[PDB]
């Protein structure tokens, strides 16, 4: 789909971040509020049957 | 992969009727997501639409072991009995084969219609009889079969296969096919059967009452071709053929007219005969007009109508449906001498003047319709050189009609490609007479060769290497045959072939039997080399 | 296809909304109650035939309703004209797109109906029927032309194409391979039914209605109706011709800022007039701001809109200036007494610390007055050397300047008398230079005052340079271009004592800022008090009272009492000295005394006495360009902590809010730009606050929002600054990766003076403001009119490209967005010419049209991009007595490779000036004067150039001090834009070389003979090129089109469409009126037929003589039809020969082919045909043309020739070629070769053609 | 500035539009001055009024005898459409139904609308008056 | 090659800036 630039802070320090396994997009989609900055219009999916 | 996943971490933390390949998704270099490990669902669930036998072939073959481990000892016999019942149902179902492995007494009307569809023939009229499958499967008398065997026709053309039963059922024929596809024997053979199967009491006549057959041709060249072919059919049968044509001095043709079954003529010379009484049309029961559209385009129409005006009208068919009933017309063909006339007109187009000649000459006719760069289907694949062998294999795996020919540019190529194919379990010849016999026989299925004799029509030519000039390319694809089935020529193009792109593009754009934007739009196909 | 179908499904799921409640809808129930409709039961195929024949009858009625007899509608709904249309018949054939949409829908419907009619006649099986309906709904777009009529229908095709894909492969597994047939037409059927659901009511509405500044004007009309309708009839008949006269006068007085007042007017109608003026004023102000904000973002508009909007905002800024001057005259002085006394005594202490001697008045004869007056007059005539046609008020100015030349002593007496006496001055006019981004004023001064001010400017700068008034940190200087200033600033950053050692918590601070409103906040009384310390009091009163003069704009007059007049001559001094007073306020007297050093031994720029006084203070680098300051600090740990404590004492930050609002460079990546650690942000806030505390806000003001702070620490890897248009990032070697040493452009390698090892790297980029200014210049070039020639546009483009590249030499290669913008603007400039040639867009167009130099008839375009010369465009040909010879000779070279970088030029300059110093020292001791022999090895090498040493004006140009800031301030005095504001050719020399570009351009385009094949030169009958000349900078458009006609009118340029001119055989591809107007003028009066008949008569006179040598018994000139000369489908014989007894003929061979073997087919009649040709660049080979025309005309049933043995002679007039092909009898071939040579050398009709070509091209020799 | 048709020096007439399928340019600048116009320097400026844009065009017996026949084909108290229903009920009588439909269409084509909902007695009163 | 000036991004590998730049000799 077509779409509906951040400085270095104290918060996004990569020296504080442990890079062990690469985080993908389906992690952001399955859990929309844990890994997302500005999660505006997401919808909560079904968990499990 | 590794540099790509570091690139992913760095990127994270810091008209056109087709769809482009840049619009694609799921281009992800993950070992978990490329092999997504689809389910098979207890060996019981099936993906819809994809073939169930093919799904049983592509399964993991793991749950079958779990079955044969955990079923009861009687349940293996139960599974075998259920599979035998299923195979019994499959054998009751199949009892829909192909006509190449079936007999004649079991060949149903759907199978005859598919057999007519295979050789691109169609017929107008009621109750069209069964065509000829092979010479061992035909119904001709054996002496005519022996003459055809001595002439060298190994396989019948489809115009023969359809016009010979209709010719033996005494029906008027309109054959729409071009010259060079075997029309001549396709009207001569029922004539030869009718002449050689008369009784001896019906053949004796003390006087010359004219021909049994008039074969009219618009040009002297076509008349001489039909003359030579009628002679080479008629000399083993003892049937005399007289040419009434131009270009030969009048003394020779006049001396041949005094001798007295088959007369092949040109219209002006024939009407000069008929208006001056050099030959009568008393026992004439067979009229053939080959290339009547060429007679119209040259203007022989009132002359051929006046040739009709010399015919006795006592043997003309009535204008009812009984002229297209195979029972009555078959029994009338079995009556020998006293049958009605039969007229066969071969044409290529349909002007209204040929329609008027059909309404004047014919009584409910049966219309039999049949049907290098312009007339050979051509397909191209652009690739790099390293891709050629796998694309060929993929093509071959799709199956083909042997024999086929694969062309390469250098004789070493010829030998090494040929080896690989024999490795893949293919019967391959390299390139004397010995090779073509096997191919002709069915022994070898693939001929590998360079641009360097005489060989049968092929269903498919593959230019594994593209030719270095368009004239050689033209000669290659010409091997699908002068006429008949278009056949297919598949060409592998690489960047090394850029100097033939423009002409190759033209060859295909001038081919109505061909569909290629990949070449047509290519930067190297835009200007002459 | 899966992903796009899933995209459409997600869009239809997301855009779903519940349908609105309504009454239930029944069209057929209302149709049933009407007696005009009946109901029955029919088969589907019969009603399917009835619907399509009723639609055919409806479209036939709609065609023959407008009496269109020339349009035929086929039974498959194909609409075709029966003949060639005319102009009015194309006007009367303009239907809506709904007509052709309904046409294609009924065509689709008839295909769908007849597919089943083909089935129910027994022709095909249902197995073959379901495939046929599957092909239709999949290939609507290929079988119908309905896609051209609705573009949104492209959504409906590809969806039906994507459903075509899936099912096929889901069908094609197992024993099924390829081949035609699935038979699953429902998926393509539903989509077109849903399409018809939306297309139906629009077509119904179309058939229904077929078969059956302004807003302000309306507002003014409503206001006038509200005024006039209230008054009764005896007042209606009076105020209709009373109000409207002063109604425009009140608006004009508002526009001229005149207070509107009239006696005898009642108060409610006066309030109504005030409300009218207020509403129209709000509308006009919003319209002006809206039209400025439209054209700021690059939206195209007419030039008159910009010309009106410039005047609107000029009037609004004049009203704002008259408001702010009245606010100053009402509010009094904004400066307090204590601040003025403080800066006054500060200037006193600085001039006492430097022991400055004040500049006196020139008493009677300074013995340099003449040189300064001549330099002032040359600066005044510097602007008027651009154009040779001037206005009358400028002719008076040049007359006064020439009278000042002729009598210089009287001019000096008038200048000195106006200095000692005159204090009142004439009014200064104001105009605005129309930059698209930033409005800028240009002032107009009386010339008699201007000569005096220019001599004052020269005298003040010449005295200020001698007395050492300005410290070297005040920039720009005369000896340094601003990129050299950037390089010396980087070397000054590098050469500090341990500037990169941050092991103990040291910090680097790079501040850059601009003095906000520097020019508008200078009090004139304070200026006079600070000016009386350095010059004479009469000179100070002259400089002060000049600024108190009335500024005029055409209706508006306002006196100036606050802020200086920047357009004056001597005002460039007023900018530079007062900013030195700012040096006393920011830097402090102690640190400025340490930087300037002793007056007896002054220090160099960015140099000091020792290392102790250099590092004894944190304030250790300082520079100021005209309004922008650039300061650099070195901090320890404890000083930085105490400064942060002093900042957070008065301004605490409990929530760390100083992070939001920090200015940071967005052009660099995040690992490249400044990392916003909290200590560094607090240190930058503390630095800017400590600098801001030193300046009184009534004197000058700095702002955080226009400033920038870059902090280097342990947590920041790199330093940043913007200066002189350059973005600069400094990065250490020791804080990065290993030795690798990859050579890149835009990278300055920084080394130490002492140790001479590499210590840091400087990275250069072009800032965003320069790229936006360049795009503004590109848009100003794109505002050229249609009557403007192409060469003026190309010259403006070349001027802008040189003015970009020769300033930004090394930094263009480093940035990639500017490299993309250059190529994009280059394609826009080329497209501007391609549209000006023809309205239809060509498929291809050669670059050799553009990049041909002006000497060869081209445009002379410069190249910044990757342009390739394709093959079969570098081949050329020539004809001589043995036949036709062909010859074969790549990328266009660019500008950036032909310009030296900055760093290598600096190193070369230092080396050649050191060598010149040593050779001068050896020349003085040996009593030797330096000549061209000792300086021919370093020619055109160095900044400034060595060429300035051998100029005639050494003693004249040696007295011109302070020329660079005056050259920069020329933009406030001359209305034209000023490229190369940073340089002057008489002082610094020429800094580039552009003859190698033209040399490699001629070499790379296949040579002169390769270029001239495109140029119609061989039709002009000049044997050489070097003896020719053009009739006289610019070429007209018609001459350019007629010159480049062999390469424009080609088949591969305008593809498909071709026509033929009537009286000639000239084929036009597309249509070009600017070439047709030349082809009519050259080929007028049946010149094609005259040339053809002249060649026929000349060849008949050749065959008339020498009769017995060829055994000819009768020559015959055939009765040539007058249309034969240009008909090219068929031809006929022109000259016939009868053999006496018999002739032998050969096989058909070329005219130059001598291998002739003759056959026994003896013929008596022989025929000769003459064919003329007008060719183009891709098709002018006359030999294959003659062969193809002979094999065409002798092998068809359309041409008529009496004999089978003959020859065809073909002549190309566009290149003057001739050849022959066909049969030959003995003795004929050398005779016809010499005869055609004599014809091509001496035909008078060809001479008329060639002289008309030379008259049209205006090319002589 | 604009050029007239007199400063062209050598326009001629339009002999033939095409030959051999190739369109012939009529050698005069009349159609170029109808489509656009010229300046003093010889450039070309084209008119641009093409609102609809037309995307196909861019690239090329007596009435008394009728009443007597209808009263002959009707029974009393029966409508014409009811007679169509009965005589169409292959039908029983194709030819008389064909005649009735033909007379009805010849009455419709003369402007008499709504003849299907017409009884025999009203048509008899129409024939009388 | 339909005109179409191309961008110089990435199309310089072995080409420097000072190369193919020549100076003039002193006149007379």
């Amino acid at each position: 789909f077509e779409p509906l630039d951040e400085d270095w802070n104290e918060f996004n320090d990569i020296n504080k971040i442990i890079i062990r396994q690469p985080i993908r997009t389906e992690y952001k989609i399955a859990f929309p509020y844990l890994y997302n900055n500005l999660p505006h219009h997401v919808h909560l999916t079904w968990y499990h049957t | 992969d590794k540099s790509k996943e570091l690139h992913a971490i760095k990127e994270r933390y810091l008209f056109v009727f087709e769809w482009d390949a840049s619009e694609d998704t799921s281009i992800d270099y993950n070992p978990l997501y490329k092999e997504r490990h689809q389910v098979q669902l207890l060996g019981r669930g099936f993906i819809a639409g994809i073939d169930l036998k093919q799904q049983k072939r592509e399964q993991s073959r793991f749950y079958g072991d779990l079955m044969e481990k955990r079923r009861t000892l009687e349940e293996k016999e139960q599974e075998e009995a259920r599979l035998r019942k299923l195979r019994k149902k499959e054998a009751k179902q199949r009892w829909d084969r192909h006509w190449s492995q079936k007999k004649l007494d079991e060949m149903t009307d759907r199978d005859w219609r598919i057999f007519r569809e295979d050789y691109s023939i169609t017929t107008k009229g009621g109750k069209i009889p069964n065509p000829i499958r092979s010479w061992k499967d035909s119904s001709l008398p054996p002496h005519i079969l022996e003459v055809i065997d001595k002439c060298g026709y190994k396989e019948p053309t489809p115009i023969q296969r359809q016009a010979i039963p209709i010719g033996l059922q005494n029906r008027d024929i309109i054959g729409v096919a071009e010259t060079g596809s075997g029309k001549t024997a396709a009207f001569l053979i029922p004539l030869l059967v009718w002449i050689t199967t008369l009784p001896k009491i019906d053949r004796i006549e003390e006087s010359d009452q004219g021909p049994y057959a008039i074969i009219l041709a618009p040009t002297r060249e076509l008349a001489q071709q039909i003359e030579e072919e009628t002679i080479k059919f008629g000399k083993p049968l003892g049937i005399r053929t007289v040419a009434v044509i131009g270009g030969i001095s009048r003394e020779d043709q006049g001396f041949r007219l005094r001798m007295g079954e088959i007369v092949i003529a040109t219209p002006g010379r024939l009407i000069d005969v008929l208006e001056n009484r050099y030959l009568v049309l008393s026992r004439c029961t067979y009229v053939v007009l080959d290339e009547a559209d060429r007679m119209i385009d040259m203007g022989f129409e009132p002359d051929v109508q006046k040739i009709l005006e010399h015919m006795p009208v006592s043997n003309q068919k009535p204008d009812t449906d009984e002229a297209e009933d195979p029972e009555k017309m078959l029994a009338n063909f079995e009556s020998g001498k006293h049958k009605y006339r039969q007229t066969v007109m071969f044409t290529a187009t349909m002007p209204p003047a040929v329609e008027r000649l059909a309404r004047s000459y014919l009584r409910r006719p049966a219309v039999v319709y049949i049907g290098p760069h312009e007339r050979v289907e051509q397909k191209v694949f652009l690739m790099s050189e390293s891709e050629k062998r796998k694309k060929l294999l993929a093509i071959l795996e799709q199956g083909f009609d042997p024999p086929i020919i694969i062309f390469v540019n250098q004789k070493k190529g010829c030998d090494v490609l040929a080896k690989s194919l024999e490795k893949m379990g293919y019967n391959a010849c390299t390139l004397r007479e010995f090779a073509l016999s096997n191919l002709k026989a069915g022994a070898k299925d693939i001929l590998v060769a360079t641009d360097v004799i005489d060989i049968q029509d092929v269903s498919m030519v593959v230019n594994y290497d593209m030719a270095k000039n368009i004239e050689d390319y033209i000669h290659r694809i010409g091997r699908t045959g002068r006429a008949g089935k278009s056949g297919v020529a598949i060409t592998f193009l690489t960047k090394e072939d850029s100097a033939v792109f423009y002409e190759l593009k033209q060859a295909i754009l001038e081919s109505p039997v061909s569909s290629p934007p990949e070449l047509a739009n290519h930067p190297d196909a835009q200007h002459k080399p | 296809s899966y992903q796009k179908l899933l995209k459409y499904y997600v869009l239809n799921a997301l855009k779903h909304r519940p349908p609105k409640a309504q009454k239930k809808r029944y069209l057929f129930r209302s149709f049933k109650a009407t007696k005009f409709f009946q109901s029955t039961k029919l088969d589907w195929v019969e009603v399917g035939l009835q619907v399509c024949r009723q639609g055919y009858n409806m479209l036939n009625l709609l065609i023959h309703r407008k009496n269109l007899n020339y349009l035929h509608l086929d039974y498959n709904f194909n609409l075709k004209p029966v003949k060639t249309l005319t102009t009015k018949e194309r006007k009367k054939s303009r239907f809506g797109n709904a007509f052709h949409l309904c046409r294609e829908v009924l065509r689709l419907t008839k295909l769908v109906v007849d597919s089943h009619v083909q089935y129910r006649l027994g022709n095909v099986d249902a197995f073959q029927l379901a495939d046929g309906l599957q092909y239709i709904f999949a290939h609507v777009g290929q079988l119908t032309g309905m896609y051209r009529y609705k573009y949104k229908l492209m959504r409906q095709i590809r969806m039906c194409k994507d459903l075509k894909h899936l099912i096929y492969y889901r069908f094609n597994t197992g024993p099924v391979g390829k081949g035609p047939g699935c038979g699953f037409w429902a998926a393509g059927w539903r989509v077109w039914l849903f399409f018809m659901r939306g297309i139906t009511p629009l077509l119904e509405r179309w058939l229904g209605n077929l078969l059956a500044s302004h807003f302000d004007l309306e507002l003014r009309a409503a206001v006038m109706h509200d005024i006039l309708d209230m008054m009764p009839e005896g007042i209606k008949q009076n105020k209709a011709r009373t109000i409207l006269q002063h109604l425009s006068e009140a608006w004009r007085c508002w526009k001229a800022n005149i207070p509107w007042k009239v006696p005898g007017l009642p108060t409610p109608i006066e309030n109504m007039i005030l409300r009218y003026v207020k509403a129209k004023a709000d509308w006009w102000t919003n319209t002006a701001h809206y039209n400025r904000e439209r054209i700021r973002r690059g939206a195209t508009v007419d030039k008159t809109v910009c010309k009106k909007n410039l005047g609107r905002l000029t009037r609004l800024y004049l009203k704002a200036e008259q408001e702010r001057q009245h606010n100053y005259l009402k509010d009094g002085p904004y400066i307090t007494a204590e601040e003025a006394v403080a800066v006054y005594t500060t200037t006193v202490h600085w001039l006492e610390s430097r022991r400055f001697s004040p500049i006196p008045f020139p008493p009677l004869s300074y013995k340099h007055d003449t040189k300064l007056l001549i330099l002032a007059l040359e600066r005044l005539k510097e602007a008027y050397s651009v154009k040779s046609r001037l206005n009358q008020s400028q002719r008076e100015e040049l007359g006064l300047i020439e009278q000042a030349y002729d009598n210089p002593h009287e001019a000096l007496s008038r200048i000195k008398r106006h200095l000692l006496t005159q204090r009142a001055f004439k009014e200064v006019g104001i105009e605005f230079m129309d930059l698209y981004s930033h409005l800028v004023p240009v002032y107009d001064v009386e010339p008699l005052e201007k000569i005096t001010d220019a001599y004052l400017d020269q005298y003040l700068w010449y005295e200020a340079d001698k007395r050492r008034l300005f410290p070297p940190w005040i920039k720009p200087a005369d000896t340094e271009p601003p990129p050299l200033l950037v390089y010396k600033w980087c070397q000054g950053i590098n050469n500090l004592q341990d500037v990169w050692e941050t092991s103990e918590g040291e910090c680097n601070v790079m501040l850059e800022s601009r003095f906000e409103k520097m020019y508008e906040k200078i009090d004139l009384t304070l200026l006079n008090r600070l000016l009386r310390l350095i010059v004479d009091h009469n000179i100070a009163d002259y400089m002060t009272a000049k600024n108190n003069v009335v500024i005029n704009y055409k209706d508006m007059n306002h006196t100036n009492s606050y802020g200086i007049i920047r357009g004056l001559q001597f005002a460039s001094f007023i900018v530079q000295y007062y900013g030195l007073v700012m040096d006393l306020l920011v830097l402090g007297l102690h640190r400025a005394s340490e930087m300037a050093g002793p007056p007896q031994m002054p220090n160099d720029f960015l140099s000091f006495q020792d290392i102790a006084t250099e590092a004894a203070h944190p304030i250790r680098l300082f520079c100021r360009y005209i309004d922008r300051i650039h300061i650099f600090f070195r901090f320890t740990a404890d000083e930085a902590r105490d400064l942060i404590q002093r900042y957070l004492t008065e301004h605490p930050d409990p929530n760390n809010e100083n992070i939001v609002g920090y200015n940071n460079k967005k052009c660099w990546p995040r690992d490249a730009r400044m990392r916003l650690m909290k200590h560094d942000v607090n240190l930058g806030r503390a630095v800017f606050w400590d600098i801001k505390n030193r300046l009184p806000r009534s004197v000058t003001t700095v702002q955080w929002e226009n400033s920038f702070v870059s902090v280097y620490s342990k947590d920041n890897p790199n330093l940043l600054f913007n200066m002189c248009g350059f973005e600069c990032r400094i990065l250490p070697k020791c804080r990065t990766s290993y030795e690798e040493f990859t050579h890149k452009d835009g990278v300055w390698n920084l080394q130490n003076e002492v140790t001479k090892e590499r210590t840091a790297q400087c990275f250069l980029r072009v800032d965003d403001e320069s790229m936006q200014r360049f795009h503004n210049r590109v848009r100003q070039i794109l505002m050229a009119s249609g009557s403007t020639t192409f060469t003026k546009i190309v010259n403006k483009w070349n001027t802008a490209l040189i003015g970009l590249m020769t300033y930004f030499r090394e930094a263009v290669v480093n940035t990639q967005e500017l490299l993309d913008l250059l190529v994009k603007c280059e394609n826009k400039i080329q497209t501007r010419i391609k549209i000006g040639l023809n309205s239809k867009m060509p498929s291809r167009f050669p670059p050799v049209v553009f990049y041909t130099p002006k000497e060869l008839g081209g445009l002379g375009m410069l190249s910044m991009g990757h342009v390739l010369i394709p093959q079969s465009d570098l081949r050329w040909s020539k004809q001589t007595d043995v036949g036709i010879t062909h010859f074969r000779s790549q990328l266009i070279p660019n500008l950036y490779r032909y310009i030296q970088p900055w760093e290598s030029e600096f190193i070369d300059s230092q080396r050649v000036w050191a060598e010149y110093a040593l050779k001068r020292q050896e020349a003085i001791a040996q009593n030797r004067r330096l000549t061209l022999e000792d300086l021919e090895d370093s020619w055109d090498r160095g900044i400034p150039r060595i060429n300035t040493l051998f100029q005639k004006d050494r003693h004249t140009l040696a007295y011109d001090k302070g020329w660079r800031v005056r050259t920069d301030f020329k933009q406030y005095q001359v209305l034209k834009q000023n490229p190369f504001w940073w340089t002057h050719q008489r002082h610094d020399g020429k800094l580039w070389n552009l003859n190698n570009y033209r040399t490699d351009m001629i070499q790379a385009l296949g040579g002169v003979e390769g270029i001239l094949e495109h140029t119609l030169f061989k039709g002009t009958y000049f044997p050489t090129w070097e003896g020719l000349f053009w009739e006289k900078n610019q070429i007209p458009n018609r001459r350019f089109t007629l010159w480049w006609s062999p390469t424009i009118n080609r088949a591969n340029v305008y593809v498909g469409f071709q026509v033929q001119l009537d009286l000639t055989g000239i084929f036009m591809h597309g249509k070009i009126p600017t070439l047709k107007i030349s082809l009519i003028q050259i080929f007028r009066a049946h010149l094609w037929q005259k040339i053809h008949e002249s060649i026929v008569m000349d060849l008949c006179q050749v065959f008339d003589q020498e009769l017995d040598a060829l055994e000819i018994e009768t020559v015959q000139k055939e009765t040539i039809h007058p249309r034969k000369s240009y008909k090219m489908n068929s031809s006929c014989a022109d000259i016939l020969l009868f053999a006496s007894y018999k002739w032998n003929v050969s096989r058909p061979s070329l005219l130059a082919d001598s291998k002739d073997v003759m056959d026994s087919t003896t013929t008596q009649k022989y025929w000769i045909d003459i064919q003329l040709r007008w060719g183009d660049y891709d098709s002018h080979d006359i030999e294959r043309y003659a062969r193809a025309k002979f094999l065409d005309y002798t092998t068809d049933n359309m041409s008529i020739y009496p004999s089978p043995t003959g020859v065809l002679i073909a002549i190309d007039l566009a290149y003057n070629l001739h050849s022959a092909y066909g049969n030959w009898f003995p003795g004929s071939k050398p005779l016809i070769q010499q005869a055609m040579a004599k014809i091509m050398k001496a035909n008078p009709a060809l001479y008329v053609l060639r002289e008309r070509i030379r008259k049209g091209l205006q090319l002589y020799s | 500035d604009i050029l007239a048709s007199e400063d062209v020096e050598g326009q001629e007439a339009a002999t033939l539009p095409s030959e051999g399928g190739v369109r012939i340019t009529p050698f005069n600048l009349q159609e170029e001055m109808e489509e656009g116009h010229f300046d003093a320097d010889g450039n070309y400026f084209l008119n641009r009024d093409a609102q609809i844009r037309d995307s196909w065009l861019d690239n090329i017996m007596s009435a008394q005898a009728l009443l007597e026949g209808l009263l002959e084909l009707l029974l009393p108290r029966e409508t014409v459409a009811g007679a169509l229903r009965r005589l169409g009920a292959q039908p029983s009588s194709p030819q008389r139904l064909d005649r009735l439909s033909g007379l009805a269409d010849q009455m419709v084509a003369r402007g008499n609308l709504g003849v299907y909902q017409e009884t025999r007695e009203r048509l008899a009163m129409r024939l009388k008056g | 090659p339909t005109g179409e000036v191309l961008s110089l991004v990435g199309k310089l590998e072995g080409t420097r800036m000072g190369d193919k730049a020549q100076r003039t000799k002193p006149q007379m």
